[PDB]
RNA sequence: GCACCACCAGGAGUGGAGCCUGCGGCACUCAACACACGCGCGCUACACUGACGGAGCCA
């Protein structure tokens, strides 16, 4: 199975981006802002929503770890609060833990990449702002929203044509406003009628384009 | 452009100053969207553009779509440049510039 | 704006004759006065004597047929003590 | 599809947010005398021919 | 009767010297920024004279003292070449405070009227941009001898208290190339 | 919905057993044993240090028992250990977001027996007896998924249920291992790919494979 | 009225590696759980418009 690179704008595939992400750091060797800092945040004049990682390490758990990108259809762009904006290959290995994460995470926002343990590739790579210049060329763009009607994936993918692709825009935040794409989307779409979690929607568009591509 | 107006004498007669000219034509989006400030939220005002853009912006995403299909590849300058021409002369929805036009438009529709 | 305080304006006052039009033989609190079309002519005469004419040449046809019948309401009405003459041949010229 | 051929006679003014947007008197020509005032984004000269996608509808000022 | 004051340099200034001509660019509502395709064109002459301006000011460079300004009056031809202390990095400003047509009073100190008066006019012909005559800044030329130094300030009054305000670049500049023009 | 519990045996229902969950205890304060932060401590007690994978579990909790499947209440959880000590999870809970809040609440879990409010005596976390065929439904099928297995479909299988026949699941909480763990309860092994999957991506995969099946949204 | 720190149109820089020039300073999507150096300008590389060889020829 190939690579997807931005490179490419023709292949059908699915695109998702993991917006709001939690992502600051701090010093005291940088570590990621949090259990470590929980109750250091006011007295360091910090946000307990940005306290965070595990949504964005959860939701990197579900997608890296999905049959459709080992089928070899998927990336993920990831959105920080700041607007940070991040590549992160389909072959890349999220270590299972929380500490490799954190020091990899502050490795890659201050090296500004995260280059190949084995090649002349890049791992994860930090790109400019808009969105819309590394998504291809006829895709739907839509955000996932607990205030949004409850849409089926598998009919609704296999609403789409030869090349049209789908990217999809998921809230990894704590709470707040379902706003953050106003700018980007042609659909405010929901899934359930209960309040999801960013993880969870993730995993049943993945298993839902699977449903609909015949992925198995 | 003197190898390319060989390739399209070539490929599909058809005097090659016409297939330049239906490119030109065929690749422009018939209407646009500004960004109308609003205060804080941006709504975007779908808008009917003026034909020397419509001019300009067919110039625009020929040559560079073309050269961004050329980056990399075994063919060069000419020959992706004439699959630009051809591909939206005749609009077959496969080249870059026929999918920029609709993507704005499409844009405009969903907005007015 | 002055444009649109006209249409407003207009589609304030047509909004309000259509309503008294159809009284009983078929069976908004302000602009400012007792009839609304004194509140027409007035704002005419709020704007300035210089480069009004681009804020009429702005206004479509739809102000055309909303605009005639304040013309001849209020010289059916013989009201000369709110607008004049000069100023109603002025613009309608 | 309705596409709809116009033609600039006179421009009014320089209006809206970013500053590209002329409100132009057009006249179509194919059952003409009938006046529609649109939205135009580039620059527009009179005399020149502007393609309506919409035949019915006019907005005049943006914010 | 007020002039028309163009300015120029060689074709690759760097970001020290844009800063610079932007700040130079603030003696406005006459003062426009303006660079060259070629070096110097020697038909500047033809440029003034058919545009007919007044005045022109050149920033270059040179090695037998550290970098030179250049002021002339075009029809006459009296040309000061001066030099400068500091080329470094200046703030990065082309407009704040107030407007370049605010006349400022114009303040000169260490009166030296035996060979300097000639410069003493040349900046009374200068900075007379605007029908203001009123003032709200205030430029200070400092003569230290053959030491000059150039200040901004914008008054700043509190409880009747005549405190000065320090904007823009401080300068200090000494009497380089003088050559003497003609009654041409 | 009212809360499903072991004493009901009769409701067609989702079954999810976390078997072989790595959960041991430590005294240093009472701890529980992970691979990351007691690396030579249990290569003191001479382990094998790779199983302590907790981690696992807790995103398999933080899978399951956020799909609306839950929501609905036709999803019931279980946990059984590598020492086979068995939990029964009450579908109202809610389980904590981080790992050393979770890691807290099985040290409390594992020393107390139940875990529950002072307002509610409704036991969140509960410990019970073995075998899982006592707190199991009459009618229930059991599989455990394993990529050895043949590969079936998700809603053809569970379409080819019964009108009340449940479907219990077996997923073994470790990074690797057989899946001989529960073979003396089972009734079928299958598979989910063609590609060896973690045990959440299975979970997430029969839950909202299993919503496609009973149409819940 | 006016303006390239007034916006729409676009282009071009720095800001990543190296070299120096000058300058500066020394409560909760989680009841339970757990809470020495620097800055900026120029200068040099990485491009596959690739190499290598000739021949022509303009200030």
């Amino acid at each position: 199975p190939p690579v997807l690179t931005s490179k490419d704008k023709i292949t059908k595939r699915m695109i998702v981006v993991l917006a709001m992400a939690s992502l600051e750091t701090h010093k005291i060797k940088y570590v990621l802002l949090n259990d470590d800092h929980q109750g250091l945040l006011k007295k360091m004049g910090r946000d307990i929503s940005e306290a965070r990682p595990d949504i964005t390490h959860q939701c990197l758990l579900t997608l890296l770890d999905s049959p459709i990108n080992k089928a070899g259809k998927l990336q993920v762009y990831i959105q920080t609060s700041r607007g940070i904006l991040i590549e992160v290959n389909p072959t890349v290995r999220i270590p299972r833990t929380f500490k490799r994460f954190s020091g990899l995470m502050v490795q890659l926002l201050h090296k500004l990449s995260i280059r190949s343990v084995n090649s002349e590739e890049k791992l994860l790579k930090v790109i400019k702002n808009p969105i819309t210049d590394h998504l291809p060329t006829k895709c739907r763009k839509v955000t996932l929203s607990f205030d949004a009607p409850v849409i089926r994936v598998q009919d609704y993918i296999e609403k789409l044509d030869d090349d049209e692709s789908i990217c999809v825009f998921v809230g990894a935040m704590a709470r707040g406003k379902d706003n953050f794409a106003d700018e980007y989307v042609d659909e405010k779409v929901g899934l359930s009628n209960y309040p999801l979690s960013a993880s969870v929607a993730c995993s049943k568009f993945c298993h839902g384009a699977e449903d609909a591509w015949n992925i198995l | 452009i003197k190898h390319t107006l060989d390739i399209i004498n070539v490929l599909t007669d058809q005097n090659p100053i016409q297939v330049v000219v239906d490119a030109i034509t065929n690749t422009g989006p018939r209407e646009d969207t500004t960004r109308v400030g609003g205060g804080g939220a941006a709504r975007r005002q779908a808008v009917d553009v003026s034909p020397l853009r419509r001019v300009n912006q067919a110039i625009a995403l020929l040559t560079i779509g073309a050269r961004e299909a050329a980056f990399r590849n075994i063919k060069t300058i000419a020959e992706t440049l004439a699959e630009e021409l051809i591909n939206a002369a005749k609009g077959s929805s496969t080249s870059y510039a026929i999918k920029k036009k609709d993507e704005l438009e499409r844009v405009a529709k969903s907005n007015r | 704006k002055a444009g649109e305080r006209l249409m407003e304006a207009l589609d304030l006052g047509i909004a309000e004759i259509e309503g008294l039009e159809a009284y009983n033989r078929d069976m908004v609190l302000i602009a400012v006065n007792k009839t609304p079309e004194q509140y027409i002519m007035d704002t005419l005469l709020r704007i300035r004597m210089s480069q009004l004419e681009d804020a009429l040449m702005v206004m479509p046809f739809s102000y055309v047929l909303k605009f005639l019948k304040f013309i001849d309401t209020v010289m059916q009405n013989k009201t000369l003590l709110h607008s004049h003459l000069p100023l109603i041949c002025k613009n309608l010229f | 599809t309705p596409v709809t051929l116009a033609k600039v006679i006179k421009v009014l003014g320089r209006t809206g947010s970013r500053g590209g947007v002329t409100q132009v008197r057009v006249e179509f020509l194919e059952d003409t005398s009938r006046t529609i005032v649109r939205n135009v984004k580039g620059p527009v000269r009179e005399n020149d021919i502007l393609v309506l996608m919409e035949s019915e509808r006019e907005a005049r000022r943006l914010r | 009767m007020d002039p028309r004051i163009i300015v120029t340099t060689s074709r690759d200034p760097s970001t020290r010297l844009s800063q610079f001509a932007k700040e130079i660019k603030l003696l406005f509502p006459n003062a426009v920024r303006l660079n060259r395709g070629n070096y110097v064109m020697p038909n500047l002459v033809d440029a003034c004279k058919k545009s007919g301006t007044t005045d022109l000011v050149v920033l270059h460079e040179h090695r037998g003292v550290p970098t030179s300004l250049t002021i002339s009056h075009f029809p006459h031809g009296p040309t000061a070449q001066f030099s400068l202390h500091n080329v470094v990095m200046r703030h990065d400003i082309i407009n704040a405070g107030n407007q370049s047509e605010v006349n400022p009073h114009l303040i000169f100190d260490n009166f030296t009227t035996a060979l300097g008066k000639r410069v003493v006019c040349i900046l009374k012909h200068l900075f007379n941009a605007g029908p203001k005559k009123d003032s709200e800044r205030v430029i200070t030329f400092a003569n230290r001898g053959d030491f000059i130094s150039v200040r901004q300030h914008v008054y700043v009054r509190t409880r009747e208290g005549v405190e000065i305000a320090e904007v823009g670049p401080r300068f200090e500049m000494r009497l380089f190339e003088l050559r003497l023009g003609t009654l041409e």
